[PDB]
């Protein structure tokens, strides 16, 4: 989906992120027992700005300005 | 850019909620990705909404 | 069924290893054999405590060599020492070939599989071994039904396994068809290690021992005088040191037969000798009086 | 955090409260939140607060996001 990243640590608070750590140590071992890769799921966190209208806790459709080059920050190239 | 689409950390820097719209954050933007609460200036107007799966449950 | 059929990593103890080397080198080039006594744990950890040896027969390792009389007699004696245990496989040596089971050895193996389902055959090649680390491979037969339907991935589960490629395609095919080679690892104890390590009871004597003195004088003169002659050759060497490219000098005027290297070697060799000599004699003199 | 929420008891607004709690659930440890609700109960705190801090909102908002907005190229998988 190309919309998930792996956070080394939380960047909002500057505090090491438990899930992510735990995910990575199993992921690294996959020779011994091969299912363990799947635990990398824990380290995958969505990063997006989602505006939420506070007055009932639902998702409003509105538009934001972002001053940027449009073309580069398109989703990665198709094949 | 539309709401509810992937904003990178390096595009987060160049964000501005527009002044045309009637949504202004309650308290200034985080400056980074995550859930941001908006104040609706006028809650009497109909809003085009995406009803959450969570709203359905509650 | 679900049976992993995880192939045996053979944890061969340090004692087992030395005994097999010894048996095998003496029989060179005829094939030597005897059986492995051990215990099998887990589903892949076959622990070989020790081996016992079969008298060498004229047949170069065959099912005939398995003689019931020899076996009964040897095992009953090991009962009295409590050193009777289960047969977990057989060793043999191919010393005139690299590690791999031929047809004759495959029939030998086959009788072994009925006996014991996780019987291994560990081939010790003890002289041609391309590494300093004794090239040894472990094999176990895999049945044809399973191979044809490619259950072979199922046999290699839970083992990283080990790569044997030196006979390329042929080697690979043979290995697979036989059983699949697996890691061989060494379980040693620190009691065993210490014993191997000490190998000189006359350490205490020999370092206080100094050489009779007529031989020291002789040697010193030889060493100085000899270096006078390798100095003349040194002078020749550095007449040159002008040809374009160091390497070209070595080919064109036959720069090898290098005086530099002989003077450096000699000087250091004589140097250390004299360090020990002055130390030993001087130590003796004060300690004892 | 417990004290912050006691000050918040009298400053309660639908927007405000959602803001503080939404900020806290995302970065903060799964373990930290579990113990935290436990004590908020014993202050006697309303059930709304407790639902935001279960993590139920944010998980739902993310599911939707990624689902709709997928940019997978199917030839790669094939």
């Amino acid at each position: 989906g190309r919309n998930v990243t792996i956070q080394l640590e939380n960047a909002d608070t500057g505090t090491l992120d438990t899930k992510s750590v735990v995910g990575l140590v199993m992921f690294s071992q996959f020779w011994y027992w091969f299912p363990l890769a799947h635990f990398l799921s824990l380290s995958f966190t969505p990063t997006t700005v989602i505006g939420i209208r506070g007055s009932d806790q639902a998702i409003p459709k509105f538009q934001m300005n972002c001053y940027a080059k449009e073309d580069a920050f398109s989703y990665p190239r198709m094949y | 850019v539309d709401n509810m689409t992937r904003i990178l950390p390096q595009q987060s820097r160049y964000i501005s909620f527009i002044k045309d719209d009637r949504f202004v954050p309650v308290r200034k933007f985080k400056g980074n990705n995550g859930v941001v609460v908006l104040r609706d200036r006028e809650p009497k107007e109909p809003v085009a909404l995406i009803e959450t799966v969570r709203q359905m449950k509650d | 069924t679900g049976r992993d059929d995880t192939k045996e990593t053979v944890y061969i103890s340090s004692i087992a290893l030395l005994k097999m080397l010894k048996h095998g080198r003496a029989g060179v080039p005829m094939e030597v054999m005897g059986l492995m006594l051990g215990e099998f744990v887990d589903d892949y950890t076959v622990n070989v405590v020790d081996v016992f040896a079969m008298p060498q027969s004229g047949t170069g390792v065959s099912v005939e060599a398995v003689d019931d009389v020899f076996q009964a007699k040897m095992m009953d004696m090991l009962k009295q020492t409590g050193r009777d245990q289960m047969v977990v496989g057989w060793y043999h040596s191919h010393p005139g070939f690299g590690c791999w089971l031929s047809s004759v050895d495959v029939n030998t193996q086959k009788s072994f599989e009925q006996l014991n389902s996780r019987a291994v055959a560990v081939v010790v090649d003890p002289i041609q071994s391309v590494k300093g680390k004794v090239v040894i491979d472990a094999f176990r037969l895999i049945d044809t039904g399973a191979l044809i339907n490619n259950l072979e991935p199922r046999q290699t589960t839970s083992n990283t396994g080990l790569l044997n490629k030196a006979n390329i395609q042929a080697l690979i095919h043979g290995l697979n068809r036989h059983y699949y080679s697996l890691n061989i690892d060494y379980h040693k104890t620190a009691k065993e290690t210490k014993m191997l390590m000490n190998l000189h009871k006359e350490q205490w004597q020999s370092g206080l021992k100094m050489y009779d003195y007529e031989e020291k004088e002789e040697s010193n003169l030889a060493a100085t005088k000899s270096m006078v002659k390798i100095a003349e050759q040194y002078s020749k060497r550095i007449e040159e040191e002008k040809e374009l490219t160091e390497e070209e000098l070595k080919t064109r005027y036959v720069g090898r037969q290098d005086p530099k290297k002989h003077l450096s070697e000699t000087a250091d060799e004589t140097l250390e000798n004299n360090i020990v000599s002055v130390l030993t004699a001087g130590v003796n003199s004060v300690a004892i009086k | 955090a417990l004290q912050l929420f006691k000050k918040l008891k009298e400053e309660n607004d639908e927007g405000l409260s959602a803001q503080i709690a939404f900020d806290l659930v995302s970065s903060a440890s799964q373990q930290l939140l579990e113990i935290l609700v436990t004590e908020l109960t014993a202050q006697g705190y309303d059930p709304a607060l407790l639902n935001i801090l279960s993590g139920l909102p944010t998980c739902d908002y993310y599911n939707t996001f990624l689902l709709n907005n997928k940019n997978i190229d199917i030839g790669l998988l094939n």
